[PDB]
RNA sequence: GCUAAACCUAGCCCCAAACCCCACCUUACUACCAGACAACCUUAGCCAAACCAUUUACAUAAAGUAUAGGCGAUAGAAAUUGAUGGCGCAAUAGAUAUAGUACCGCAAGGGAAAGAUGAAAAACCAAGCAUAAUAUAGCAAGGACUAACCCCUAUACCUUCUGCAUAAUGAAUUAACUAGAAAUAACUUUGCAAGGAGAGCCAAAGCUAAGACCCCCGAAACCAGACGAGCUACCUAAGAACAGCUAAAAGAGCACACCCGUCUAUGUAGCAAAAUAGUGGGAAGAUUUAUAGGUAGAGGCGACAAACCUACCGAGCCUGGUGAUAGCUGGUUGUCCAAGAUAGAAUCUUAGUUCAACUUUAAAUUUGCCCACAGAACCCUCUAAAUCCCCUU
RNA sequence: ACUGAACUCCUCACACCCAAUUGGACCAAUCUAUCACCCUAUAGAAGAACUAAUGUUAGUAUAAGUAACAUGAAAACAUUCU
RNA sequence: UCUCUUACUUUUAACCAGUGAAAUUGACCUGCCCGUGAAGAGGCGGGCAUAACACAGCAAGACGAGAAGACCCUAUGGAGCUUUAAUUUAUUAAUGCAAACACCUGCAUUAAAAAUUUCGGUUGGGGCG
């Protein structure tokens, strides 16, 4: 939701074209009273309570809550036997068929989320293998997220990614309350 | 949708694009600069900070200029930054009474002035403030040359400034002919205001006048392509003969 | 009450109908008594040539070669008309070669054009 | 718009077995967008409903309503097509099983009234439908006699049960 | 005061329609 | 929404309006309860109990001079210069059980707090900080990033 | 009769296109990247409501403040009128007061 | 009051409340009695003593003042020497 | 089985990015003659203040703070800080748009509707009716019954009200459209915890995040800027008409044309948004009338009838502020359960509102109701049903 | 003596009869995320539900086949006549 | 005109043919008497009456259609007009004082013309009291 920006808008009776004059006098015509042909009652009139402008649904959960959610996702995968640790993502070949066959043989799910430490250093073989696949998605460690972890049936991690996630998520525990945004220099925070 | 640029930058963009681009740099900078006019109809604050008596605290104070309306007749005369104050007042000077539209107009006098540089007598509708400014400057020529545009507030004043500056730049012999000593004395007296004739020409020109001047400067009847092709062919034949 | 129909000389009172025309170019002027004086020089004189012996029929034989279109340009005209004389006199005052400094004094001034078609 | 009446003539039945009664021929005809009110056409349709083709034509030839001529033309066309295409042996051996008038597509016009007011006219159009069935017209339902009426009453009496008990 | 409500004419296009 | 009246029409009078009777919040005489509130100096209290707790947990190191920067870094106090806070005031609370020997610099200090600090062998000095310097000292890193 | 007489054309949704497959990636850019980038910086949309939320009146005020000078003439007039109406409604109408 | 300001979209404070009442952080509002400076010559000493006193407000009046003032006025203020410092919190209060 | 039903894409909405031959100012769309004439000048008002008169808004954080303010409604800083499409519409929707066209208005200006085959055309369902009119009696149904009716029971709905079958409002009917927006403070659920929060802010268990409450249509009005004197009021220019008879140079008489509109009848959705027939006043004059021009709304014009100013002038019309405002009327759309009718005070206030009282929800705690003696005033000679208080129960 | 309620008992089951207002449990359809794959589920959203506003647009009724409207006569359809 | 109305012609009318509206309409299977009741019943209670439908008249009722009554009251709703209602003189006209050497400008005072706004409540309906 927080990324959501609904671009739905409707013209209110003030924004609908025309509708300035009174359609007919109050009294004597024998018809209902009206003040403009663009009120919500009229065909082609305004919308009383419609979507208004681009609306943002942005809100931020506490970073502690989000880190705890990542932790809970990892625990759920491990407990349900969907988590698989790897020494490295290097493949013998870049053929997507090899990766699909390996996943099927090892009884992984129809969808696999492979995670590597950093984007730049991801092996060329796995890059080629996962670029051509739809249900096998390769992401950097920084890109791990609960939504993708839940969407993908199995989660494949490397040892460096495991260490990275452990450090990052455990820091939230035992960190002070911030004095200023952590992007700014701190005595011990990289 | 949204315009790429804010509407208030459209004038600057037009300046940057077109013949305004070909306008000389110094004139464009003079147009761009917007130095605030000298206070005339309000008393400026002494300092940037003031100890407000209500709570005895130091608070920043800003000088908000009173809007001044300059009628077109003013551009034909020399009003010392003085104009019509179009505002409102409270009857009997109490805010709980009625509010009324009030126009304060300056007292205009018809006076004759002599310009040493122009050696001409000008009859000009003037204000007592302008007379005081002239006295302070020690002459109409000094007042015109010292006063910037934003304080002079007169197209006629800026035209006088352009004429004086042009004569100073050219050292025109037309100033008191058959009197070189007097002409040199006048030019030496007003020497400090001398500027290059190129800038003096564009001093005090409105945007439309500058556009017209640039158009007249750069208007050239198209050269017949006969001459261009003849020159090109002659050059080519010269190259062939040489080599 | 009709605004979408073209304004013509057929609409309006006698004065309007008489005053408005249909685009025909004027031939003369009006003098006292509404007498029309027609100026002969203002009447377009059709300069019709002698077609006797002319061999160009309106249509062209379909058995004709097709050639690429080469629109004439000022450079091409200069090369084909003036360049030879320029070369000859350079090997051996542009009015001699053909340049005319001013269109004034000519019956057919190129600009501003003062001839029909 | 719907045009099922025209299609009703395109149904083809399977061949009848020799030991089966001969199926009477049925011919569906209609005329669309008649400049006539359906309410007025209904009276003519009811008049000729259930009669033989000849009797219907005879009545229509001497009825003064405008729709009478249109219905007569439709009936004549129906007879011609029944003989030519539907294998009806005799012209006269046809009777009007169905005859109804349907609303057509109407046009709206303005009627000017006395004080700048107006009404919405309707240029009324109507459809006309006929089914012609081969064979003599079915005999009119005879009025129920006193004997049958008393028989019905006695049957009603006999049908009585002891209501609201075991 | 005299009360008069001017008649309102419905648009002509509604009644001018043709097949 | 109710039935007719202003409430159903959604046009009931403003808050504090009493139907035309002189409102309660206007019939009470004005008194200078909050005059100059935005100019009154405020000092966050730092009880000796809090200081001893911080020292015991190691969030404030008593082996080095203790000042506002060290307190803020240890999160022992939260200063809001924009909210007219002028620093930290020592408070006698916890004086009886205070035992740490510390060199602490504060803005205000009670007599009993000073007595406890000095009895435990420490040193206490009251130092003034105008709002700009107070903000800088409380959050030095943002100031250093300002480049001034 | 406001019901269609035929089934609508089948709607096939590719649950594993690139957008859905990589949705949510880098939502934890901050906590997993030393907080160099805030997750709100991943929001692409109108400049005046990137990483910000509010009611209609607040949104209109923000739009006028941030892009009002770049708005078209009639759009800006409509925005001013909408701000006026929303102010009146929120500050003078409602069940609670 | 102004529930949404036209310039910030925030809730505004009725400055009459600020000028007339004092809010104790505990949630109590202190006020001066009306008429404590009026016609003192015709008021008995007991009445003058009653009028010269600082007084609390009803629950409903306190709620009204809380609604009419923003959250800034309900913060914790550590003034240097506040005569009402001790009154900012309740002690031995049951329900 | 007819009217008809449906349909998917024409397009549109919000963002991002990005800056965008000839004729025609005279009567516009008119080939071709002495000009001179040239632009700038505070918005107002509605509305809120429950009237109205000063007044009333037109990145983040500081902060709704300093200040302003019939010090009241409300208004409101700065220093300082640092800054790549769609949980959009899909022909009553979305642009008004198939089009600013048709049409309407003198003009400004207002302003629509709609189309659906296929790869190739060089191939069953709304209302309304008909099938098929009707049988004693009755909110049209229910209990039923062998049986449609007959038997018995049953005073449409909505709104409004003390109370409606009410002979109080609305509704012919079908389809589509058509009306609860949100802060403070609380409650619930997470996270962290004397700290919380992704600077600012709060904090004496708080802080952070989320969830969850605030409608639609309707005036006469006011102000600003345009458009209007082809009707009408008056005027300007230069024109035209007035037979015949009596009288005689006439604001003369009878009387046509012509102008008007006294009285009657008809008409009253009319032939007509002021007419027809008869009757009648004037008809050489202060007459009638064709053409062109002029006076414009804080105004014009007026033989003052508050007349007339493009059919509706106590002050035109159009557009805009404007979704003006309305304590007033009307409406306020799924199912189901539960609690729920309570004194008064103040108020330019009694058609409303705020506070009380009642009511609802959740939470904490312990007494709540009923009520035994004893007890609660003389004035007053007598003087009621009762009440208050009140352990037990 | 009997008749006689929705009172009470009887067999079974029970949240299942007060306007304004208030609390709660469900929920039609739509879109989105995952499911599902002859019509769905768990959630997130919202232009989210119409027997009623002399409501707006469109269709068709009722009034009603009613009120109203029209073409002088004959004839060879030349023409004549009133 | 009427006592006192009659006769006839035309139009209208009714019938046949063509074309073809309007307001109105909750649904109606649409009776009378008495009583009741939201204080005048087709619909309720007690009686009476009662096969079914057309066509032409009539106007006693459907508190009939029509115009959200123009009478009356209310609204802290309007507007027009008058003032000797409150607030003003922005604007003109005068003066006086300055300014400048009559005009113009600024400040006052007085008139003329106007402009903005209001016209309390209770009330045996409103008004008067
Ligand atoms: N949000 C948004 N993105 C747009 C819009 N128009 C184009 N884009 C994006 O522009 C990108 C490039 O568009 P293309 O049409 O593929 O290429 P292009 O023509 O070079 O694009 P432009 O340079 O933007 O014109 C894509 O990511 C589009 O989604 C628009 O209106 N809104
Ligand atoms: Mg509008
Ligand atoms: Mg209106
Ligand atoms: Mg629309
Ligand atoms: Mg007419
Ligand atoms: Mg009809
Ligand atoms: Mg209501
Ligand atoms: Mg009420
Ligand atoms: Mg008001
Ligand atoms: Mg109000
Ligand atoms: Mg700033
Ligand atoms: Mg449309
Ligand atoms: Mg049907
Ligand atoms: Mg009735
Ligand atoms: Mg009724
Ligand atoms: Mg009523
Ligand atoms: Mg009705
Ligand atoms: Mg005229
Ligand atoms: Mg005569
Ligand atoms: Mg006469
Ligand atoms: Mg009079
Ligand atoms: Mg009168
Ligand atoms: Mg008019
Ligand atoms: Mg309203
Ligand atoms: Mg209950
Ligand atoms: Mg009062
Ligand atoms: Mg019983
Ligand atoms: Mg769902
Ligand atoms: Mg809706
Ligand atoms: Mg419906
Ligand atoms: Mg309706
Ligand atoms: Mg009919
Ligand atoms: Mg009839
Ligand atoms: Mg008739
Ligand atoms: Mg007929
Ligand atoms: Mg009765
Ligand atoms: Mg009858
Ligand atoms: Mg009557
Ligand atoms: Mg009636
Ligand atoms: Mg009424
Ligand atoms: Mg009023």
């Amino acid at each position: 939701n927080f990324k959501r920006i609904s671009y739905a808008k409707t013209k209110t009776r003030a924004e609908v074209r025309g509708g300035g004059r009174k359609p007919w006098p109050q009294k004597g015509t024998g018809r209902a009273r009206h003040g403009s042909i663009r009120s919500p009652l009229w065909r082609g009139g305004g919308v009383a309570h419609g979507p208004r402008g681009p609306t943002s649904y942005y809100y931020m959960l506490p970073m502690k809550v989000r880190a705890l959610g990542l932790k809970v996702a990892l625990t759920v995968k491990l407990a349900q036997d969907d988590l698989h640790i790897m020494d490295s993502l290097e493949l013998p070949t870049g053929d997507p068929q090899y990766l699909t066959e390996l996943a099927h043989y090892r009884r992984w799910g129809d969808s696999v989320l492979l995670v590597d430490l950093t984007h730049e250093e991801m092996p060329q073989s796995i890059v080629e293998a996962t670029s051509r696949l739809k249900t096998f998605n390769l992401i950097p460690a920084v890109g791990l997220n609960v939504h993708s972890m839940l969407k993908h049936q199995t989660l494949v991690l490397t040892l460096p990614t495991v260490a990275f996630l452990e450090d990052k998520l455990l820091w939230q525990d035992s960190r002070y309350r911030p004095l200023y945004p952590f992007s700014l220099p701190y005595s011990d925070f990289p | 949708p949204l315009h790429k640029y804010p509407v208030w930058l459209w004038k600057r963009l037009q300046l940057r694009e077109g013949i305004c681009s070909r306008l000389p740099g110094h004139y464009l900078r003079s147009l761009e600069e917007e130095r605030t006019p000298t206070p005339v109809h309000y008393r400026p604050h002494g300092a940037k900070f003031k100890i407000n008596p209500k709570n005895g605290q130091r608070e920043r104070v800003e000088d908000v200029p009173i809007p001044i309306y300059f009628p077109p007749e003013s551009q034909r005369g020399l009003w010392g930054g003085e104009g019509w104050i179009l505002g409102q007042i409270y009857a009997n000077n109490d805010k709980l009474s009625k509010r009324l539209k009030k126009v304060w107009k300056p007292q205009l006098f018809e006076r004759e002035f002599y310009s040493e540089i122009l050696d001409k007598k000008f009859t000009v509708t003037v204000t007592m403030r302008t007379l005081d400014l002239i006295d302070e400057a020690y002459g109409l020529d000094f007042y015109i040359l010292k006063t910037p545009k934003e304080d002079l507030c007169s197209k006629f004043g800026m035209d006088l400034k352009r004429g004086m500056l042009l004569r100073l730049a050219r050292q025109d012999p037309q100033l008191h002919p058959e009197d070189p000593e007097r002409r040199a004395a006048i030019y030496d007296k007003y020497k400090e205001f001398a500027i290059p004739e190129e800038e003096a020409e564009w001093v005090g020109l409105t945007l439309e006048e500058a556009i017209e001047k640039q158009r007249l400067l750069e208007e050239k009847d198209p050269v017949p392509l006969f001459k261009i092709y003849v020159a090109e062919l002659i050059q080519q034949l010269q190259q062939q003969a040489l080599s | 009450a009709d605004r979408m129909s073209k304004w013509t000389s057929k609409r309006g009172p006698r004065s309007f109908r008489g005053r408005k025309g249909r685009g025909a170019k004027g031939i003369g002027f009006l003098t006292s008594g509404w007498r029309f004086v027609q100026i002969k020089e203002m009447v377009p004189e059709f300069v019709v040539p002698d077609l006797t012996g002319f061999k160009l029929k309106p249509y062209v034989s379909y058995l004709a070669p097709e050639s690429e279109e080469t629109p004439l340009t000022a450079a091409q005209l200069f090369s084909e008309a003036v360049a030879p004389a320029i070369e000859k006199d350079f090997k051996d005052n542009l009015e001699k070669y053909g340049f005319e400094p001013t269109q004034e004094g000519k019956l057919f001034q190129l600009y501003p054009r003062n001839f029909l078609r | 718009i719907s045009r099922k009446w025209e299609k009703k003539n395109k149904i083809v039945y399977p061949p009848q077995l020799p030991g089966e009664p001969r199926r009477p021929a049925e011919i569906y005809h209609c005329r669309r967008q008649i400049k006539y009110s359906k309410d007025k056409m209904w009276y003519l349709a009811k008049l000729i409903r259930g009669m033989s083709i000849d009797q219907a034509l005879a009545q229509l030839e001497f009825n003064d309503k405008k729709g009478a001529k249109i219905i007569k033309e439709v009936l004549l066309e129906a007879q011609d097509m029944a003989v030519r295409d539907h294998n009806v042996e005799f012209r006269s051996n046809l009777y009007i099983a169905e005859s109804t008038s349907g609303r057509g597509q109407c046009l709206k016009r303005i009627r000017y009234h006395g004080r700048g007011r107006f009404g919405i006219m309707e240029k009324v159009y109507c459809h006309y439908f006929v089914k012609l069935v081969e064979g003599p017209p079915p005999p009119p339902e005879p009025p129920k006699t006193a004997v049958a009426h008393a028989k019905e009453y006695i049957q009603q009496l006999r049908s009585r049960t002891i209501v609201h008990t075991l | 005061k005299k009360r008069f409500t001017p008649p309102i004419y419905q648009p002509k296009f509604k009644t001018e329609k043709e097949f | 929404r109710g039935h007719k009246g202003e409430r159903q029409r959604g046009t009931r009078p403003r808050l504090g309006f009493e139907g035309g009777q002189t409102p309660f919040y206007i019939r009470i005489p004005k008194y200078g309860f909050n005059e100059g509130h935005s100019f009154r100096r405020q000092y966050k209290p730092l009880s000796l109990n809090r200081l001893q707790y911080l020292i015991d947990l190691g969030r404030v190191d008593p082996s080095q001079p203790i000042d506002l920067t060290q307190l803020v870094n240890g999160r022992g106090v939260t200063i809001q210069p924009l909210k007219r806070d002028y620093g930290v005031q020592l408070v006698e609370e916890g004086a009886d059980t205070f035992t740490a020997k510390v060199n602490i610099e504060v803005q205000l200090a009670s007599e009993l707090a000073i007595a406890a600090i000095e009895k435990n062998g420490g040193v206490v000095t009251t130092a003034f900080y105008d709002p700009r310097s107070l903000d800088i000292v409380c959050k030095p890193v943002p100031f250093f990033l300002r480049g001034q | 009769i406001g019901i269609r007489l035929t089934l609508p054309p089948p709607k096939v949704v590719d649950r594993w296109n690139e957008k859905r497959a990589m949705f949510g990636v880098y939502d934890n850019i901050g906590i997993l990247g030393n907080f160099e980038k805030h997750p709100k910086e991943l929001i692409r949309g109108p400049i005046w409501l990137r990483g910000w939320k509010g009611n209609e009146l607040q949104r209109c005020i923000r739009k006028r403040k941030m892009v009002g000078s770049r708005m078209f003439a009639d759009d800006l007039h409509n925005l001013n009128k909408r701000i006026r109406y929303l102010y009146k409604h929120f500050n003078r109408h409602g069940k609670f007061r | 009051l102004t529930y949404f300001s036209a310039r910030k979209g925030k809730r505004k404070t009725v400055k009459a409340v600020i000028d007339r009442f004092l809010r104790l952080h505990c949630g109590l509002w202190v006020r001066r009695k009306a008429g404590y400076k009026k016609k003192l010559w015709k008021k008995t000493p007991a009445r003058k003593k009653r009028l010269r006193e600082f007084v609390f407000c009803n629950k409903t009046q306190s709620k009204l003042l809380d609604k009419m003032t923003t959250s800034f006025w309900k913060r914790r203020n550590w003034y240097v020497d506040d005569p009402y410092q001790k009154y900012h919190d309740r002690t031995n209060l049951k329900v």
